[PDB]
RNA sequence: ACGGAAGGGCACCACCAGGAGUGGAGCCUGCGGCUUAAUUUGACUCAACACGGGGAAACUCACCAGGUCCAGACACAAUAAGGAUUGACAGAUUGAGAGCUCUUUCUUGAUUUUGUGGGUGGUGGUGCAUGGCCGUUCUUAGUUGGUGGAGUGAUUUGUCUGCUUAAUUGCGAUAACGAACGAGACCUUAACCUACUAAAUAGUGGUGCUAGCAUUUGCUGGUUAUCCACUUCUUAGAGGGACUAUCGGUUUCAAGCCGAUGGAAGUUUGAGGCAAUAACAGGUCUGUGAUGCCCUUAGACGUUCUGGGCCGCACGCGCGCUACACUGACGGAGCCAGCGAGUCUAACCUUGGCCGAGAGGUCUUGGUAAUCUUGUGAAACUCCGUCGUGCUGGGGAUAGAGCAUUGUAAUUAUUGCUCUUCAACGAGGAAUUCCUAGUAAGCGCAAGUCAUCAGCUUGCGUUGAUUACGUCCCUGCCCUUUGUACACAC
């Protein structure tokens, strides 16, 4: 029961801190952006990392740490929300990848 | 900081139940959500947890991710009296 | 004690801050976003929001 | 049996697509319907100042976000009621289903 | 930031540490064995006869319903 | 790089021909200085001064007089359940039902307290230690490799003599060839479509029901479940359309330019967005949980409570609003827009009815919005009258009293309304700003900030001129040649 304005700039919102939550979180992980298809029964959150093996974790513990980190600060339900991952196309054609590889390197001390 | 046993027991009881939490940057709010504590309290526990390696946090726009680690749950399972293996936010 | 935070924050400059930053001055309070205009400009283009003219 | 669809997206690529793939669905089984009707595509503006702080030339910057809304009535039983609302879903677009 | 006067009283005055005194509960004891009872305690359902009131100076101040109950013997 | 050197080409942040003006008065607002307990602070030619989206009651807030709290994590050591420690009625005390502190005893029970190290916070300093963003140099057309060529070399050619263009844009010439960036192309928007798709969330016509006048057919209207039909106007989505088309002149006769016709549209159609290389020791640590160093870190520069200040005024500047009246003030009638915003776990935009001179109050209603507020019945405008050249019924600051609203609180008036008071101002000196068509100017409306407070800004539309269509005289920009004893570079 929102305005369609509001519903909209509150959709963008939620992409935006997802995505800085994301990028905060995962940058060990190769984040190289997120999707957010809303759905009837759910909405799911496609994040597009290359180490997918680190992302998952153990039997998905990592991504069900996430899934209710999400659900608990957002104020969704149990199932409504669902997170999936997957190894992103052309690593070569990212920005915030290799920008991220960039910093990694500063850091732990090359040239 | 000094606070109640309960309401320590509380926050580590939610954390080892659920695995993670979520705590607005808002002191002098003195009612968290999902939990009847201060969120003054469970901010600055979680903190001291932080300390010593247990638990780790993001910020992330004023609210203050936190999660656990090993040595997390296997303090909290020491603390809380439970058996070896009881439940983690582990399940499949 | 109770006078610790008895000061009311219904309404004013202090009722509110970005959500991002923490801070009073120069908000963006349309269409409920409430974002400083700095972090606004920022986040733009992840919002949905561009320039075209 | 009176069913409104709005649509309230901001792509208009994607909206008529399921504007598009709806009314063929709807005329493959030959659904008397009330067209697409495209109400006025809404412009969302943001006036700021370009610069953090103050001094310099005045530049100001417009931030723009057009919404765009269609809406189509249908007659139609519940079966095909409940197949519509099933499908017709792609990312960044947002619909609304009422009955009367 | 140039320089503190204090001109307000040299007043670092902070309070007691819930003054260590000696050993307590004293209700006290016959000699072999009889109890008797310091400290007579509230009349609320709620304190269960354990909570002993105070006695300052023309008034009782409790423990259990912390402040209120006051008319004094 | 500079030149009071030359040549060529440009710009209403330059001029010409003019328009509206500012500077002069009152007031609003910002800056300085002065004052002050504090009157927080940054920014000083264009590129500071209605800028910090900065319209400050409290908060905001950083400053002043005072008072609380600790949110000093973690490790070690000490104290220590014969109790570490916490809290507290009443009174004194304090602005204060702050035990803050004290009197007196009660309460709690390992979370703590003290110390050591070590951290955390800081609108604290450094914007000359940085990031990012922005502005400016620079709204001009400029910048760069590779390979060849010239030169010992720094470097140069390419990137050009001419003609052209808004444009190193092109024609072309040619020790250069082939490329890249920028420009342009691109995107958005405004203008055309009686051709497509359609649409009681936009309309129109007809037919039913119905009101009034005429009556002789007719004219003006209303009418949600009266339907029927359609899409010219409205909305969009996909497309078309202009490409300087055609013609005539002019040019080595090439690029192109001028004129006319047609056309909705012929100044790169109009206005914008994006926008190169190199730089400024430009601004900003007071946007950032962006940040190195320094300082401070429990009578803290953290945080929070109360109250003041940021408005303080002998003065000097900047952006503006009102006006100095008949091309007018007032009173009645007439009466026309567009861009937009709006309530959820809330209380927003508010119609209609009633009360109130007014502000406004109250009972309801609709709208999460092309549907309701809202035809946003805006204002300037027009028509009828009053006034009559009189600092006057021009102008409306400065003051007194009262009634309301917002808000915990308005006292140095928050604002609104009523009456009364009725100041300067008689077109503004030296100076100086903006502007070439639906533009200047006049006129108001929405949004931003926002509980309330517009004289400000961002946009919107309404009425709509004069005067160039040129030049390089002033102020600057670009390219070439030239001189230089300059290189933080006149
Ligand atoms: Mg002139
Ligand atoms: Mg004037
Ligand atoms: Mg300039
Ligand atoms: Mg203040
Ligand atoms: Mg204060
Ligand atoms: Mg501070
Ligand atoms: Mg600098
Ligand atoms: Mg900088
Ligand atoms: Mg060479
Ligand atoms: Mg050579
Ligand atoms: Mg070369
Ligand atoms: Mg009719
Ligand atoms: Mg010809
Ligand atoms: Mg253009
Ligand atoms: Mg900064
Ligand atoms: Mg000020
Ligand atoms: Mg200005
Ligand atoms: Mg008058
Ligand atoms: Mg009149
Ligand atoms: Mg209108
Ligand atoms: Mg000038
Ligand atoms: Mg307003
Ligand atoms: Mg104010
Ligand atoms: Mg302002
Ligand atoms: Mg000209
Ligand atoms: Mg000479
Ligand atoms: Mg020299
Ligand atoms: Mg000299
Ligand atoms: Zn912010
Ligand atoms: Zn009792």
């Amino acid at each position: 029961l929102i305005s369609k304005k509001r519903k909209l700039v509150a959709d963008g919102v939620f992409y935006a801190e997802l995505n800085e939550f994301f990028t905060r979180e995962l940058a060990e992980e190769g984040y190289s952006g997120v999707e957010v298809r809303v759905t009837p029964t759910k909405t799911e959150v496609i994040i597009r990392a290359t180490r997918t093996q680190d992302v998952l974790g153990e039997n998905g513990r990592r991504i069900n740490e996430l899934t209710l980190l999400v659900q608990k600060r957002f104020k969704y339900a149990p199932g409504t929300i669902v997170l999936y991952a997957e190894r992103v196309q052309d690593r070569g054609l990212s920005a915030v990848a290799q920008a991220e590889s960039m910093k990694f390197k500063l850091l732990n001390g090359l040239a | 900081m000094l606070m109640p046993k309960e309401d320590r027991n509380k926050i580590h009881q939610y954390l080892f139940q659920e695995g993670v939490v979520v705590a607005k940057k808002d002191f002098n709010q003195a009612k968290h959500e999902e939990i009847d504590t201060k969120n003054l309290y469970v901010i600055k526990a979680l903190q001291s947890l932080t300390s010593k390696g247990y638990v780790k946090t993001q910020f992330s726009w004023q609210y203050y991710y936190y999660t656990l680690t090993e040595e997390g749950v296997e303090y909290l399972r020491e603390y809380l009296n439970l058996p070896e293996h009881i439940v983690p936010g582990t399940y499949i | 004690e109770n006078v610790w935070f008895s000061h009311p924050r219904r309404y004013g400059k202090g009722s509110r801050q970005c959500r991002v930053c923490s801070s009073h001055t120069g908000l963006i309070r349309k269409y409920g976003l409430n974002i400083c205009r700095q972090c606004f400009r920022e986040k733009a283009n992840d919002i949905g929001f561009n320039k075209f003219r | 049996i009176k069913i409104r669809i709005t649509l309230t997206s901001t792509k208009v690529k994607q909206l008529e697509n399921v504007s598009s793939n709806i009314v063929k669905n709807a005329e493959q089984h030959n659904l008397v319907k009330k067209g697409p009707v495209r109400l006025p595509t809404k412009v969302l503006k943001i006036s700021t100042r370009k610069t953090p702080n103050g001094e310099g030339s005045k530049t100001w910057e417009t931030y723009e976000m057009r919404i765009h809304k269609r809406y189509i009535d249908l007659e139609a039983p519940v079966q095909i009621v409940k197949r519509i609302t099933q499908i017709t879903i792609e990312p960044g677009v947002d619909v609304e289903v009422v009955v009367a | 930031r140039k320089k503190k006067v204090y001109t307000t009283p040299k007043k670092i005055k902070h309070k007691h540490k819930a003054v260590k005194l000696a050993v307590l509960s004293y209700y006290k004891v016959d000699a072999e064995g009889k109890v008797t009872k310091l400290r007579r305690e509230c009349s609320n359902p709620t304190c269960g006869a354990g909570v002993f009131l105070a006695n300052h100076k023309d008034r009782l101040y409790c423990g259990k319903c912390h402040s209120v109950y006051k008319v004094n013997a």
